[PDB]
This record gives C-alpha cells, sequence and structure tokens, in this order.
RNA sequence: GAAAUUGUUGAAAGGGAAGGGCAUUUGAUCAGACA
RNA sequence: CGUGGAGGUCAGUGACGAAGCCUAGACCGUAAGGUCGGGUCGAACGGCCUCUAGUGCAGAUCUUGGUGGUAGUAGCAAAUAUUCAAAUGAGAACUUUGAAGACUGAAGUGGGGAAAGGUUCCACGUCAACAGCAGUUGGACGUGGGUUAGUCGAUCCUAAGA
RNA sequence: GUGAACAGCCUCUAGUUGAUAGAAUAAUGUAGAUAAGGGAAGUCGGCAAAAUAGAUCCGUAACUUCGGGAUAAGGAUUGGC
C-alpha cells in the first residue's frame, strides 16, 4: 500500500545524553527507527538533502525538531527482502512547531 | 598452461600455513634468544625496564 | 571420501563436506550440535533466524566467560551466542547437500540431518609482537566440516534349558490347571 | 569504476590541487575511459570536469 | 601413518577430586571339552 | 628375556600377503617377555647352536620435533569524527565518484632534497597468503613499461690527515 | 587575524579524513573538573591541586664586593563608545 505521510519528530528527547561527538549519527540512527514504527519497513532511505539539514549546526547542534515526509513504495524485482520501503525526506518550513501529522494525496 | 598454472598452487599450500606473506618470506624463527635468559638478575642497575 | 561412522542406508543418503575452511574450530563444533538430528527443511528455518538475532546457537563445552543471554531458554542454558561466520559456511553446505539429495532423487519432506561432524585443521602460523622485544605466535583454528543427510524410514526364538525337575514342574501344572 | 587516476590526473592539466576538481557521478562510463592527459583535455571544455573556485577568505571585518 | 591431542556415534559412571589392592554381585564378552 | 649386525643349520616363511601398526579377543611364563586369532597393509623376514656391540629409559631446570589446559579468555581504549545516496560487485562501517561535516593551520599531516633503501614510482590482470576486523582496494601478488645533459653534479684542487 | 611573538587559539593555498566497529552507562580505574562551614588539624615532609600571573602609573627594607638585592614587599587602574 503506497501511501504517504507528513510526520514532525521530536529528536530533542531522544538525543538526550550523548556523547557529542555522537549526536548526529545517532539522529541518523533515530530516524530510520523512526520509520520503522509508522511504516512497518526495513529499508529505509535517506535523501541526501536530509542528511545536510541534520549536519548543519556541526556534529553537536542537531535541531529539536525536524519536518519530514515519509513515502511507501513498491521495491523492484529480485531483491529479498520485502517489496516495500520507506523513504524519508524533508519538508523545509520556517518553524517546526505547532504542526501535526497530515497525509498527502498523490496524483 | 592450465596444467602448469594447477601445479603452481599445489606447492604454493606449505607456505600459506606457515603464512609466508609472499614466496619470499624466509625469515628464520630462533628457538631460544640469548638476552632473555642468560643472566642472574640480583640488587642494583638491571638490563630492562 | 572416508566419512566417519554412519549408521544408515547409503542408498537412500546424501552428503558433503568442507575442508580447510578458514573459520573458527570452537565456534563451529557448537553450531553443529544446535542442528544435529533435527529435520533438514526445519534447520534451514533455524539458521536464518540466528542471522536475525530471534534464536540462539547455545554454547554447551567452550562456554568459559560466555556473557549470559536470555534466548538459551529455549535449550534450558544460560550462555548463548549468535556466531554469523560459522553459520554462513554451515547453511552453505545444507545448500549443498539438499542439491545432492535432488540429483539422486530424494524425498524433499523426510530428508533429515543425521550425521554431522566437525574437526580441527593445520593451523595458520602467524606472528605477533610483545614487550621486551618477544616474539608470540597468532594463530587460527580452521575446521573440517561434514554431512550427512537422510530420509527418515517409518519402521521401528532364544532357546532356553531346563532340567529334569523344572521340565516336571510345567508338566504337573498342565496336568491340573484345565 | 575506479577513477583515482583520473581524479590525480585532471588535477596537473587544470592546475589545481585534487582537492577542487569534480568528476560528475552520472558521467562515469566517459571518464573511465579517458586515460591519457590529452583525453583528459576534452573532459574539461565540454564542462565534464569543473574547477571548482575557491573558498572565501573575507576581509571585511578586518 | 604410531602416541600426545581431538570430532561424531555406542556403552557406563558421577553430592567437595581422580586413579589403585583384596573379595564378590550385576551387565557386556569369550576360549576349552563332551563321539 | 629382549635389540642392531656375523659364521652355520632348518633343502624354514612369503604377493594365495613378509615386516610394521591398532586390537576392555585367546593361550603359556612368578617376571623380563613369547605365541595365536581379527582389522589395516604391500616386500622382504624368522627358529636353533655360536660370534660381535654405537644392545634395553619416566626424570638429568636433559636435546630436537609436535600438541594441550588456562581460552573463544586477556585483549585490539594515545594522536577531537564520522554520515547519506548511487555506480562497481556473489558479497561494502572500510573500494570509487558526488553531496555534506571536521582536522593538520605556513617551526604543517604542504611542496623539494642529503645519508639510507633498490624498482617500492606508472599501467594492466587479479585475491590462496599478507595489511593483528574486513576487502572488489594497496608500498601484496602476475606481466610489462619508465630515468635522455658542452652548462646540474662526480671527475679536478687542497684541508685535518692517509 | 588577535598579540610583544615563528607563543596559544581560528582560517585561506596544498593535504588527509587513515588508527577494528555496534549496543548500553554497574563497581574499581585512567585522564579532566567543581564544592557549604573550617583552613595543613592530614602527613616522614603543604606531596598534589589551589592561589598570584599581561600591561600603565605610584612605591620599594635589611644587607653589599657599590655592580646589585628588585618584577623585593605592598597599592591603585583595564570594556564599549
Amino acid at each position: 500500500d503506497v501511501v504517504t505521510r507528513e510526520y514532525t519528530i521530536n529528536l530533542h528527547k531522544r538525543l538526550h545524553g550523548v556523547s557529542f561527538k555522537k549526536r548526529a549519527p545517532r539522529a541518523v540512527k533515530e530516524i530510520k527507527k523512526f520509520a520503522k514504527l509508522h511504516m512497518g519497513t526495513d529499508d529505509v532511505r535517506l535523501a541526501p538533502e536530509l542528511n545536510q539539514a541534520i549536519w548543519k549546526r556541526g556534529v553537536k547542534g542537531v535541531e529539536y525538531r525536524l519536518r519530514l515526509r515519509i513515502s511507501r513504495k513498491r521495491n523492484e524485482e529480485e531483491d529479498a527482502k520485502n517489496p516495500l520501503f520507506s523513504y524519508v525526506e524533508p519538508v523545509l518550513v520556517a518553524s517546526a512547531k505547532g504542526l501535526q501529522t497530515v497525509v498527502v494525496e498523490e496524483d | 598452461r592450465s596444467k602448469a598454472d594447477r601445479m603452481a598452487k599445489m606447492e604454493r599450500r606449505e607456505r600459506n600455513r606457515h603464512a609466508k606473506q609472499g614466496e619470499s618470506d624466509r625469515h628464520n624463527a630462533v628457538s631460544l634468544s640469548k638476552h632473555l635468559f642468560s643472566g642472574k638478575r640480583g640488587v642494583g642497575k638491571t638490563d630492562f625496564r | 571420501a572416508r566419512y566417519g561412522a554412519t549408521s544408515t542406508n547409503p542408498a537412500k543418503s546424501a552428503s558433503a563436506r568442507g575442508s580447510y575452511l578458514r573459520v573458527s574450530f570452537k565456534n563451529t563444533r557448537e553450531t553443529a550440535q544446535a542442528i544435529n538430528g533435527w529435520e533438514l527443511t526445519k534447520a534451514q528455518k533455524y539458521l536464518e533466524q540466528v542471522l536475525d538475532h530471534q534464536r540462539a546457537i547455545p554454547f554447551r563445552r567452550f562456554n568459559s566467560s560466555i556473557g549470559r543471554t536470555a534466548q538459551g531458554k529455549e535449550f534450558g542454558v544460560t550462555k548463548a551466542r549468535w556466531p554469523a561466520k560459522s553459520v554462513k559456511f554451515v547453511q552453505g553446505l545444507l545448500q549443498n547437500a539438499a542439491a545432492n539429495a535432488e540429483a539422486k532423487g530424494l524425498d524433499a519432506t523426510k530428508l533429515y540431518v543425521s550425521h554431522i561432524q566437525v574437526n580441527q585443521a593445520p593451523k595458520q602460523r602467524r606472528r605477533t609482537y610483545r614487550a621486551h622485544g618477544r616474539i608470540n605466535k597468532y594463530e587460527s583454528s580452521p575446521s573440517h566440516i561434514e554431512l550427512v543427510v537422510t530420509e527418515k524410514e517409518e519402521a521401528v526364538k532364544k532357546v532356553v534349558r531346563l532340567t529334569s525337575r523344572q521340565r516336571g514342574r510345567i508338566a504337573a501344572q498342565k496336568r491340573i490347571a484345565a | 569504476a575506479n577513477l583515482r587516476t583520473q581524479k590525480r590526473l585532471a588535477a596537473s592539466v587544470v592546475g589545481v590541487g585534487k582537492r577542487k576538481v569534480w568528476l560528475d557521478p552520472n558521467e562515469t562510463s566517459e571518464i573511465a575511459q579517458a586515460n591519457s592527459r590529452n583525453a583528459i583535455r576534452k573532459l574539461v571544455k565540454n564542462g565534464t570536469i569543473v574547477k571548482k573556485a575557491v573558498t572565501v577568505h573575507s576581509k571585511s571585518r578586518t
């Protein structure tokens, strides 16, 4: 079931008490685990525009709230995982506050 | 050529068990070194920290 | 070619081998006893979950100072462990022994692993360096893997002497009891 | 493919260090063919390898 | 292709050692003699 | 009693399996040891009267060679630090390009050289070993290619000295 | 660039991103720190850490081989515009 939604994600409560050399690499593994919870897939991808959005304030200055877009798609032939995989990508907005989850229509 | 290519790999095998990192590693292992065991260590200056 | 002691029919049996495999030996002994005696199609389903941290290989013999884990409760052992490089060779031979039984034309579901054996191979001598200029060995422990799968077969007048008195006793009770 | 040879070789042609030359990831079959200095000149002027102009060190605060 | 040492199978034993001596039980196994 | 050879005898044994090796199978001798059956094996070897010695092993912090217990244990913790996607591939924390992020910060992790090494430089093919994890990459492996001087040096002069 | 400076700290040009990695945050460690009240009672001994620290001006004792002692001691001051 191809379904694409929006999400904020509170990276302040997930990076609590982590060493400063491992905050930005941990925030990558937190999003791969966040996509597994909502979509229920194992193959999670991150567009390189999302990688720039985490690492922009150095290793130790990861933002509190990101605003993600997660697309669940069909997988290609002769892949032995499962036919579905997520694709996490960013949507830029002025403030990440005050926004709740919204189902994106397709066309 | 494939018969003599096999005779290389039948006779390389004895050197890989000794982990020769070439066919040119003939660094010989000494049984016993003198500076380890030939001494009587007492009060005073000694031969190692 | 000169297997271990086998108690089976060599007509309805397939086999496979692996020699000089640069593995650990103690890690491959304990992953062979976990799979011994099982059914073949359940054995391949088992080793996949070892790689995914669902079920564990229990360490029975070579198991000192191993940390405890929770997944050995299925076996009644507190010490278990999930060796990855041991399984990637052992299921490489189960995938071999299946296709050997395909070529003879043996049954798919009745096939089970009966004999599986792992013993020592010649070690790779490599050297390292310690304090005070001392040279100590740093060597491996490769192994020989060999296994035989088998179709399950659904199947599972001592002369006696007695004296002339003991002969007369049974003859007496036969006379009385009608 | 393996492109360290051409990465080094285009630094010597353009005249800038290895940190500055750019080899595009979509034309990876074109650049793997070029194995001489002569062909690396051809990959520059059609726009496959570029220069990456200098990182700024401004002096407005000074 | 011996021994140290080891793997699988088969038998057997086991509350802070193991191994040994005399004597028998149980279990496995076996030679001899009766024309 | 047993061992390596020697002279003599058994017109001894043997490819229809000599010697050896294994053998909680048998028999004799108080014992040293001797004989037989079974399995493995593949070419020489015993009995008896005599002669000869480099003739009998549990130790010598014994000699050489080989393997254990400890043990899948101690450990792989200095030098601020890694991350995503694609390509290649049977396989990618480590290879390659790109996007970010950081460091050495001109008494440098930069660019040339003297002693010293000797083909490591460069390309192609390729992963059994080696890089204390890995590996498709390498200062590894296989095959080839490459160092051009009337002016730069040596050669020439003398120093302390030979 | 700051500064007395080729100090220390940050950057441009060139270069590397190599040193086995993941998950947790017990004790005991190693390395780095902070602490009310008291201030060497600790201890063979203030061992360690703390305190003072650059500059401008004022001010400097015994003693002396007349050169020194001396940055003696001690005290005021420092940004931005």
